[PDB]
Order: C-alpha cells, then structure tokens, then sequence
C-alpha cells in the first residue's frame, strides 16, 4: 500500500507542477 | 484503484509531457 | 550517550569475531551515524567480498542501511540483496520499506524488459531479487485487498500470480471483473495484453457458471475466431439457447466482419440456422430497422425553414444530405417526395448527392432495397447515385449486393458512374478483403481518370480495410507517387489510411514513408494513416508525432489533418482530450483551427462533454468561414442525442443554427455547416447516436472508417453521407426469443417527459394629459367593477434510451419476463421467459 501510496505521491507533484507549467506556456503563446 | 490511480497519473505525465513539446516547438514557430 | 565511532577501529582488527561484534554494533548504531560510517564504506564492503567471514549476511545488511541512510539507492538494493534472510525479511521498520519498494522498481523495469526481448535474451534475474518480490506478493495478498497485488502483477507481466491472485480466494469475481475492464482499457501492450485476456479467458472458463459474454468480448478482442465457434457449438449442444442467443448478437455488435465470417464458417463445418444467421446480421439489422422506422419521428417543420433559406446550390446540396441525416434509417423520405421541383432543381454532381441521400435514407433496408432503388432511381450522375446510395444501404453487410455491384461496375459506362460504383462496392464489402473486389478496384484506379481513382482509391482502402496486405500497400502508394490527378491522390491518402486500421504497430513504417514524403497528399496518407491504425489507444507516441506535424509542416491541409486525427486518436479519453486542443483551437492559422474544431468533435463524437461545446462556442464565431462550418459540424455531432437538461447548450446551438442558416450576408460555407449540424443533431428521427465505441468497449470499425471518410469531405461533398455509417441505434431491444419481440414495458428513473426527444405602435405618454386621463379611466374602470411526473417514465420493446440514461434503466422486475442479460447496456438483449402464457408479440 504505502508503495503505491509513495508513487501516486510523487507523480502527482510532478503532474500539478507540470499543469501549471503548460498553463504557463498557455498563456506566453496566446500573447 | 491504487493501481488504477498510478497508471492513469502515468498517462497524464505523458500527456502533459507531449502537450509541453508541442507547446513549446508552436512557441518557436510563433517567434518566427 | 553513544556520541563516538570508534567501533571502525574495531572494524579494522583482525580478529574475525571482533569483526562481527563491531557490525553488529554498527548495525544498532548505524540509523543515526551514517554521516561518520559512510566514510569507512570499504571497511565493511571488504568484509562482504571476503567469503570466508562468517557473518557476510551482516555485513551486507549493515552496507545496505548506510548506503540507504548515504542516499546511493542502486548499490544499497545490490547489497541489501547480496544479504540474506534477515537483509530485509523482517519488512517491518522504514529502511525495509524503502528497500522493498526500490528492489520492486528495479523488478518491474527488469520485467518489461525481459518481455521486450523474452526470446531466450532476456537478461538473467537474480533469485533474490526475485524472491524478495515473491514475498511481497504474497504479503500483499494474504494480508488485505488483492488489487493490489492484481497491479504489481500486471506491471511486472508476472502473469502467474496474477491468475492465482484472481482464483485465491478473490473473495468475489468482481475483482475478476475489475482486472477485465483494467487491462481493457488501462494498457498498452498489444502482446502482453493478449496475455492478460489468454489468462482472463481461462479463468472465466473454469467457473462454475462460466461468464460467455465476458468469454466471447475477450476472445473478440484476442482475435480467436475457432475458440468463439467451438464454444457457440458446445453452448448448443449443451442446450443454453438464450446466453447462446445474447452472445450472439453481442458478438456481431462488437465483432469484425472478418471475425464473423470466420465463426460462421466453424460453425457451418435448425439451432445452428438461427445462430448463423444472427451472426451474419440479418436479425440484428431487420431489429434496427424496426425500431428506426417506428420511433422515426422528425421535426419535418426545421427542413421545411432549411428549404426556404437555400438560393445557394452549396445549401442546397448540405440540405440534401441533412434530410438525408435525420431520415437515416428511418426509411422515411417525406421531404424528398413532397418537394420534388425543389429537389429535380439541383443539377450535376449535386443529383449524384440526392440519389445518394435517398439511398442511405433506407439503411439497412437490406431485401427490398434492390428493386426500391430500381423504382426510385431507374443520366449517368442518376445512376451513378443509384449505386452508391445501394452500396449504403447494405453498408457492412454487402452479401449478394456485392456480387452485383460488380457486375454493375464491371459493366461500367467509362464514367462517373464507375465512380459511383467503386464507392458502393467499396462500402459494401467493408474488410471483406475479397481478391476479386480488390481487382476490380486496382483496375478501375489504373484506368486513372481522376474522379474514378478517386472512388476507387478509397474502394481499394475499404476493401482491404485493416487487413495489412503488402501487395494492396505496394500498389496503393506506388500509384500514389506515381499519378497526377492529385483527386485519385486524395482518395489514396484514406485508403492507405484505412487499409491499416487498428494496427498501430504491425508496420510504423508506411508511417514514416507517408510523412517524411514530399508531395503533401502523402503526408495526408500517413497523418491518416497514424489516426486510424492507433485509434483508440491514446498512444502519447502519435499524438506527439501529429501535433509535431501540424506545429511545424508546411502545407495547411496536412496541418488539417494531423490535428483532426487527435479525435479518432483519444476518442476512448474524452476528457483528456479537450485540454490538448485548449488553445490548438486559437493558432494563427485557420486550417489548424478547423482541424482542432473537427477533432474535438470526432472525439467527443457521442459524449456531450460541455467542455468541448465550450470550447466550439468562441470559434463558431470566428472570422474565417471553413473554421465556423468544421466548427458547427462538430458541435452537431457532439450535442447529438441531446436535451436541454443534459447539456444546457443544446438549445443554444439549435438557435444559433436557425439565425446562421437563416441569415442572408453569412457564408455558404459557413451555411454548409449550419445544415449539416441540423442533419447530425436530427439524425434518424432522434434514434441514432455518433459513437466510435461500441458498447463492449471494442473499436466501432464501420463508425471510425465513416467519420474519417465524412471528415474527408472538405474536398468531396457525396463522402459526407459516410457519417450515415457512424449513426448507431440508441435503443434496447426485448428479443426474448428468436422471432420473438414480446411487448416488455421496462421503466427508467428520470422523467421519461422530462429527459429525452426535445421540442415538438406606443401610446404617446402625453404626460401633460395622458397620465391624468389613465388614472380618469381607472377610477372609471373601479366605479364600472409535475411532482408526480413520470419519472419512472415507461416504455416499450424499441423503446430509444439514450446512451446516457442506460444506467438509469428500470430492470421489468415488476414485468414478467426479466432480462439474460445485465440491462445496464443497450443493444439486443435477450429476456428469460418466464412461465407459460406469453403473449404480447409486436411485429409491425
């Protein structure tokens, strides 16, 4: 269990910080 | 659900990962 | 206080159990000296290469921990492995935590590698590492919830403790279940999930009361003809009939023609008449036809407004095929018959469209169509539309209708009518992959007369439909690279495309051809040729390689392309797919633009995901004419089968419809749209819905092959009765027995009136003296003086549920005769008859 947990954990930093970065990058492009 | 929980955070890294590269090469693109 | 390290001296005598006693004073010490211990590192490394020392097993353990406390992750899984027994059995403290899940990482990445290369190259696996993941697994199981274990099964392949952790005691097979749909939609190796489904097929067997449908979805997706015939012939024997009948039409709903074919002739090698002919598809679409022709219930009076707002031959043509859509199947040409000036008014390519339409208006009509289209439709555009509206109609069930349709080509007039046959024989003998069709198509393609390569480009495509022929290709894309008339390449581009459907790996390399090639068609062909063959599956790899193409290629209509095949390509994962094209949908380009509007609307082909309407509704007004037109067309097909309670937009878009249909100054192509959104949001009567998926989860092969062919319709306008294709029926049907339609009212939960077919001089204020002379006349005046809604709305046997409300579906517990199977999912579904006395037949 607290492998999985450990691993979800992770990705889900990694994937937040990722979707800000692509709104980021979102809105440089639409200006 | 854990499992399942893992696999689809997999698929959306890959996803955002893609969405990045192609932000990015349309931002170069945009530049020119 | 141990606030020292001098135990390394020790460490460093010569005495062995001195030794001993210094690691073991280091292992209880070391969860907080690592920073002193690391340094001597080479100290106790020496002790484990020594094989004489008697307590290595320690000095591993005792290396594993410092190396951890270190950070080294790789050298402390080796020497916590090198360690035995007590290394990291104890799997109670955080360092055996982290250890186990570091040596289960290494593990799984060491397994798909081995699966990559398993013949006889595969890396050798150290019994340790591969003991350590035993333990786990066996942990995992015995001490809670076995999806776990189900998980780390699946990704490490490892299929044997995945059998056994879904027979263990399991404690039911609905984790049996779970893993099902898991490997059925959650993964991404075609060989390994083949794997998957051998094992799930095997445990499905071996039940008690053997899950067939489960059985036979599995088997139609491993591609297991002989094992589905062999269980149909024992089911039989075994004297089932009902599950046999159920799994029957499941199979034919899901199923390839390949497949079926394959099935009936194992089982042709009284009952077996029945099953064959189910399978073959004459009960199943005599079924549709029933249930479209009986609720077929148009709002006729919104074609009537579209005839009078069409002075434009463009308009008049887009009004043809959107009668055309919201008749399909309902074998109801009201429009068509009562305004007979208005539609003889259109001349040319637009009477082959019309003859078209009227063919595909009767889909599925099957016997009587032969002589129907004779009567209707007995000029060369005339007959070249009788033709290709005939190949509609027996659209995937070709049968004798292919046989004469090659008669009919083969005695061809050298003229749009070989086009007009090419394009019916083509539809008719979809995936058949039938040599003497293909020859005919080759040589009316080699006849090279622009509009009949054209037709016979994509007749060639859907001939050989998935099957992955070499020759087929050979020929395709050398006469592709070989042949002006960039029409027959056009038509070449969705051929190539389709003839590698649902691959999406065997070849990847006409792929790179197709792309790296210079005339833009082919780079179409490819671009198409990547949509259809990894359709589904959202594999990152393509979705990158499109979205690449359209960033950086030059040419726009493969710019088009690439973006348009993000729909067929992520149409399984709705709601990922509207972030891709957040702001794809705003590049300075317009071609990009309508290409995003078109793949958000294949995408989200049936589902009203109101992010993707959201997303249409800034872009319908947009300044470029073709970008409001894709956008209006895949707003339709989104909000298809759609009230205002489900998707609040709905009514919205019909009204924005009207005002640019009706609207003078706006462009025919925009207009074009317009109707055509009209056609998609009425098709078939408010019965047929746009879904690329089939209910069991398998790839719609007819569904994705016509919307790519109606998506290729920015170059051809007759294409665009293909989407007729991708309409299926949105009903439940009660068969309970074979000819047997019994007349079973079942219920839903939501009110059936409520959710469901949608829409059926200022007097002058003169306040100086009017202000008093109105209060005169009011003093004269005084002196002269749904709780109980049908929620649980009821229905008959054809009785259209919207794909959405299926799961609110009422089970006819209260009704006598109850249904085989679950009536949570539509299409045919078999009732268990009860006691005698059944009665009620319905046979329009």
């Amino acid at each position: 269990r607290q492998y999985y947990l450990s691993k979800i954990e992770e990705l889900q930093l990694i994937v937040n910080d990722k979707s800000q970065n692509l709104r980021r990058l979102q809105a440089q492009r639409n200006e | 659900d854990l499992y399942s929980r893992y696999k689809k955070l997999q698929q959306e890294l890959e996803f955002l990962e893609v969405q990045e590269e192609y932000i990015k090469d349309e931002q170069k693109n945009l530049k020119k | 206080i141990t606030s020292a390290a001098g135990i390394i001296s020790l460490l460093d005598e010569d005495e062995p159990q001195l030794k001993e006693f210094a690691l073991h004073k280091l292992n209880a010490v070391v969860n907080d000296f690592w920073a002193e211990i690391s340094e001597s590192v080479d100290k106790i490394e020496v002790l484990y290469e020594d094989e004489g020392f008697r307590s290595r097993q320690f000095a591993a353990l005792v290396a594993s921990k410092v190396f951890y406390h270190l950070g080294a992750f790789e050298e402390s899984l080796n020497y916590a492995l090198g360690a035995g027994d007590l290394f990291n059995v104890n799997d109670n403290s955080e360092y055996v935590e982290t250890i186990i899940a570091k040596c289960i990482d290494h593990y799984t990445k060491q397994c798909v590698e081995n699966a990559d290369l398993p013949e006889g190259e595969k890396k050798p696996i150290d019994q340790r590492l591969e003991g350590i993941v035993n333990k786990m697994f066996q942990r995992c199981l015995d001490d809670h919830k076995y999806k776990q274990a189900i998980g780390i099964a699946l990704e490490t392949r490892r299929l044997d403790v995945f059998e056994k952790t879904i027979l263990e005691s399991n404690d039911v097979p609905g984790m049996l279940a779970y893993s099902l749909k898991l490997c059925m939609s959650l993964m991404q190796n075609k060989q390994f999930r083949n794997k998957v489904l051998r094992v799930l097929v095997k445990i499905y067997m071996n039940l008690e009361k053997p899950d067939f449908i489960n059985v036979c979805q599995c088997l139609i997706f491993l591609d297991d003809p002989q094992a589905v015939s062999d269980i149909l012939e024992k089911l039989v024997k075994e004297d089932n009939l009902l599950m046999a009948y159920q799994i029957c039409f499941d199979l034919y709903e899901s199923a390839s023609q390949q497949f079926l074919s394959s099935v009936i002739q194992n089982l042709r090698t009284d009952q077996t008449l029945k099953m064959i002919k189910i399978l073959s598809g004459e009960m199943a679409i005599e079924l549709h036809l029933q249930f479209l022709i009986r609720n077929n219930n148009t709002d006729l009076m919104i074609l009537k407004n579209t005839k009078d707002a069409v002075r434009n031959s463009v308009c008049h043509t887009a009004t043809v095929i959107a009668n055309s859509f919201m008749h399909c199947g309902t074998t109801s040409d009201q429009f068509l018959r009562d305004n007979l000036e208005w539609l003889a008014r259109a001349t040319n390519w637009a009477k082959f469209t019309a003859t078209a339409s009227l063919g595909v208006i009767h889909k599925g009509h099957e016997k009587e169509a032969l002589q129907l289209m004779a009567t209707y439709l007995p000029s060369a555009y005339q007959e070249g539309g009788g033709l290709y509206a005939l190949g509609l109609i027996h659209a995937n069930h070709g049968g004798d209708i292919i046989d004469y349709l090659l008669n009919q080509l083969k005695n061809a007039s050298n003229d749009i009518v070989r086009h007009g046959g090419s394009l019916g024989l083509g539809l008719a003998a979809m995936g058949t992959a039938r040599q003497d069709v293909y020859d005919l198509l080759k040589t009316n393609l080699y006849q090279d007369d622009a509009v009949t390569g054209e037709a016979a480009g994509l007749a060639l495509g859907l001939v050989m439909l998935g099957s992955k022929n070499a020759q087929a290709i050979e020929d395709m894309v050398g006469y592709a690279q070989e042949t002006q008339h960039e029409k027959i390449l056009r038509g070449l581009a969705v051929g190539i495309a389709l003839v590698m459907y649902g691959r999406m790996e065997e070849a990847d390399a006409l792929i790179e051809s197709l792309c790296r090639d210079k005339d833009p068609i082919l780079r179409r062909s490819g671009m198409y040729t990547v949509a259809m063959a990894y359709c589904g599956s959202g594999n990152n790899k393509a979705i990158r390689r499109l979205l690449h193409v359209a960033v950086s290629d030059v040419n726009d209509d493969v710019r088009r392309a690439a973006v348009e095949s993000l729909g067929f390509i992520l149409f399984r994962t709705p709601e990922q797919c509207p972030s891709v094209v957040s702001l794809l949908s705003e590049s300075y380009n317009p071609h990009v633009r309508y290409g995003a509007a078109m793949a958000l609307g294949i995408c989200c082909a049936g589902t009203g995901n109101k992010e993707a309407i959201n997303l249409l509704e800034p872009m319908t007004n947009d300044p470029v004419n073709y970008v409001r037109q894709g956008a209006l067309i895949a707003s339709a097909l989104i909000m298809i089968q759609q009230t205002e309670i489900t998707c609040p937009k709905v009514n919205q878009f019909r009204q924005l419809y009207s005002k640019v249909i009706n609207d003078k100054h706006d462009d025919v192509m925009a207009k074009f749209g317009a109707i055509l959104a009209q056609g998609i949001l009425d098709a078939g009567g408010h019965n047929v819905t746009i879904s690329l998926q089939s209910r069991t989860g398998h790839t719609h092969m007819p569904s994705v092959v016509g919307v790519l062919v109606f998506t290729q319709f920015w170059f051809w306008f007759p294409l665009s009765h293909f989407l007729s294709l991708a309409y299926t029926p949105t009903c439940v049907i009660g068969l309970n027995k074979d000819l047997k339609m019994p007349k079973v009212q079942y219920k839903s939960n939501c009110k059936p009136s409520t959710f469901a077919y949608p829409a059926p001089k200022v007097s002058t204020a003169v306040l100086s003296i009017t202000a008093k002379a109105k209060k005169k006349e009011k003093e004269k005046e005084k002196k002269e003086e749904k709780e109980p809604e049908p929620n649980f709305q009821l229905l008959d046997n054809p009785a259209r549920v919207m794909p959405a409300q299926l799961k609110v579906l009422t089970m006819p517990e209260t009704c006598r005769y109850q249904p085989f199977k679950p009536l949570s999912i539509g299409g045919i579904i078999i009732l268990k008859d009860t006691s005698e006395d059944i009665e009620e037949l319905v046979e329009p």
